[PDB]
């Protein structure tokens, strides 16, 4: 029902990243970009609680940049509502999933998208 | 011939008769261990080999009428009296020559001697109760060597083991209620430097003083502490442990996998059954209130890129006891580190489990710190409890949470219900109780 | 049982005395097994053979008083 | 039985045709030890007590049943 409840059906059973995505389609028709529904936040919330990053979940996200389910808007958007700072290792994840989309940065869509991806970055 | 002597020590075991022919029996337990016997009278009957020479009624005096070994001969049980004679000649399986082998037990003796007398100074300086000896305390409980048990150091007693079916322990301590490690001399291909006389000669009433060495000999051989099951232990630890001692821990680097698999065998191979777990490292545990399902996750990346991975120590090599004591404080850490992720592994075959299978799972975050990940127990979005293991009997874990979020815990009252019994699946058991009465 | 009890004492005369044998020779754990298997056989039935002699004998007994009860009745 | 066996051995291990000869002589008594008086098993010696008894019974009951019945007033 809930993003929060699909991601962790997801992570419970040990669903790799492709039949997480399967699955995450299979439980919402609509798939509304997956930007309105807040994929990116929602995958960040439950992946940077723990001090250390349950990789499941970053392979959830890597795997929803990568393949282009979400775009880099809604992702530097997330990114930049986390701050704490005490812990290196889930910033230094933050990086590494900035490293995959940066210098690319690139948005093929509206051009609201494309202020959004501006003010994202 | 030889196969015919075999033979008749085989056929003697199974004879069992009147004192003569049990007198016969002790000859079958000589020539069974391939020892050598020389009776003097009905009374007097001495099994000899190197120095170890017993007599049931070389450079040194026999040391003690053992209960132990009196109280299993007078009962009806020669095969006991038969493993005692094995540990003996095991202890001095040592190579060595003749005058060496008599040096080489003597520097055993003193290390033996210095060991008991730091454990006899904890005690003067605080009067504690055998179970803070055994969790915090310098060496550990020990018991001095007796016939061919060699000393037990125990470094460990898990807080779920001590409970058997409340086990208050007294000064009544059985051998193996918790974990132990065995401190003995065993020959090297090197050649090193070790004590020949006490070295406590003089001691600092707080802590001890050792007076350089120097006295002392190069035996080609080095004290050990010999664990009777290898303890799986991380790259870091072994980093950690090196720091101080310097001798090489695992010398030739041999193999080097993930940790969590090695913490799963050893877990699983404590009780052991025909049909291998095939876990696929998805253990399911039930509990008195819910199911919960918990996912090891190794291979998951530490912050350094590689994932934890270590190698099951036997045997650690440690040249005089003043490095003894930091050498013991990584191991407890370690030891406790994994009896908390130990508690998990289990052998249950949940199938097709529909109501609860309230899963948790773990992942390495870095070397000494793991991850469990779980649904909020009331809202939706993950939350997660880490337990860095600073030391053997100290974690320290945070809950961090959303910013809209239920309070979930207290971090005190989690803590307080896992001291009164203990194991960690246990611990998620208590987060999810705890924020569900609130 | 009686059966029983002869067959077993008869191969473990024969196999302890072939084990002996073959040690004189040289200067057998399938022979010692076999040995203790029918040695425990004899023995648990030791017990049973001296109480039954002395069960035989209380028969005996009872066999005359009955029999001179019905000789005295007829 | 086996006690005499284990001596044979032993009497094996210290070489003798005289001992194997008195194990033979054993093995005799052995048959007189199946034999002195033996023929039966557990159950049948349960039985034929039990048989022995409620005879006993029995016969003791009809004497006293006429032992009571006076022909004389």
């Amino acid at each position: 029902v809930n993003l929060k409840q699909a991601i962790l059906q997801a992570w419970k059973e040990r669903w790799s990243d492709y039949q997480w995505a399967i699955n995450m389609k299979k439980f919402f028709p609509k798939g509304a970009t997956w930007d309105i529904l807040n994929l990116a936040d929602a995958l960040l919330e439950q992946a940077m609680i723990g001090p250390s990053p349950n990789p499941l979940i970053l392979s959830y996200l890597k795997y929803a940049i990568s393949s282009q389910m979400v775009s880099y808007s809604s992702v530097l958007t997330a990114i930049s509502k986390f701050d704490d700072f005490s812990r290196d290792l889930c910033v230094q994840a933050l990086l590494d999933i900035m490293d995959m989309f940066c210098d690319r940065l690139s948005c093929h869509g509206k051009a609201e998208e494309c202020i959004g991806l501006c003010r994202a970055l | 011939q030889h196969l015919v002597s075999c033979l008749e020590t085989l056929q003697k075991a199974l004879k069992v008769t009147s004192l003569p022919a049990m007198t016969d029996r002790l000859e079958s337990i000589a020539r069974q261990n391939g020892l050598g016997s020389h009776l003097s009278a009905s009374g007097t009957e001495c099994y000899i080999t190197s120095d170890m020479f017993y007599v049931e009624v070389h450079h040194g005096e026999n040391p003690v009428s053992c209960p132990e070994l009196v109280q299993q001969l007078r009962e009806k049980n020669f095969d006991e009296f038969s493993k005692h004679l094995k540990g003996l000649v095991n202890l001095y399986n040592l190579p060595g020559d003749n005058k060496l082998k008599t040096k080489m037990y003597l520097a055993l003796q003193s290390l033996e001697q210095d060991l008991s007398k730091m454990a006899i100074m904890y005690w003067k300086a605080t009067n504690a109760g055998p179970l803070d000896k055994i969790l915090h305390g310098s060496v550990g409980y020990l018991t001095p060597r007796s016939g061919g048990h060699l000393m037990n150091l125990k470094y460990y007693v898990s807080p779920s083991d001590l409970l058997d079916d409340i086990i208050l322990h007294e000064n009544n301590v059985s051998r193996s209620l918790g974990m132990n490690a065995s401190v003995t001399i065993e020959g090297t291909s090197a050649v090193y430097k070790l004590p020949i006389a006490p070295l406590i000669m003089g001691s600092h009433p707080v802590d001890n003083k050792w007076t350089p060495s120097f006295n002392s000999v190069d035996l080609p051989a080095c004290f050990f502490l010999k664990f009777p099951q290898p303890i799986p232990v991380s790259r870091a630890f072994v980093q950690k442990l090196q720091n101080c001692t310097g001798i090489p821990l695992f010398e030739t680097q041999p193999t080097y996998a993930p940790l969590y698999e090695l913490i799963t065998q050893f877990e699983l191979s404590k009780d052991p059954d025909p049909i291998p777990l095939n876990h696929n490292m998805r253990f399911y545990a039930a509990l008195p209130g819910q199911q919960h399902c918990y996912f090891l996750n190794k291979d998951a990346p530490l912050p350094d890129g590689r994932s934890l991975q270590g190698t099951l120590v036997s045997k650690i090599t440690f040249q005089h006891p003043g490095r003894v004591p930091l050498i013991l404080n990584l191991i407890r850490h370690q030891v406790a580190y994994n009896t908390l992720i130990g508690s998990c592994v289990k052998r249950t075959i949940l199938k097709e489990d529909s109501p609860g299978l309230l899963q948790f799972e773990v992942c390495p975050l870095s070397e000494s710190r793991f991850s469990v990940s779980f649904q909020h127990p009331v809202n939706d979005s993950l939350v997660c409890v880490v337990m860095d293991v600073q030391d053997s009997t100290h974690v320290s874990c945070k809950l961090y949470k959303g910013l809209s979020d239920a309070l979930i815990c207290t971090d005190d009252f989690i803590a307080k219900v896992v001291q009164r019994c203990m194991s960690i699946p246990v611990t998620m058991r208590a987060i999810r109780r705890k924020a569900e009465t609130i | 049982t009686r059966e029983r009890l002869l067959s077993a004492l008869e191969d473990l005369e024969v196999l302890s005395r072939e084990l002996i044998e073959m040690l004189a020779i040289s200067r057998e754990n399938q022979v010692l097994e076999l040995l203790i298997h029918r040695d425990g056989e004899f023995q648990e039935l030791m017990k049973l053979a001296l109480n039954q002699g002395k069960i035989h004998h209380e028969m005996q007994v009872l066999e005359k008083e009955v029999e001179k009860r019905d000789s005295d009745i007829q | 039985f086996l006690p005499l066996v284990h001596n044979i051995i032993k009497c094996m291990d210290k070489d003798q045709d005289l001992n194997a000869l008195k194990s033979k002589f054993q093995e005799m008594r052995k048959l007189i030890s199946t034999m002195p008086g033996i023929h039966l098993s557990p159950e049948q010696q349960q039985q034929q007590l039990q048989s022995l008894r409620e005879q006993v019974r029995t016969k003791n009951e009809l004497l006293q049943k006429y032992k009571s019945l006076c022909m004389f007033e």
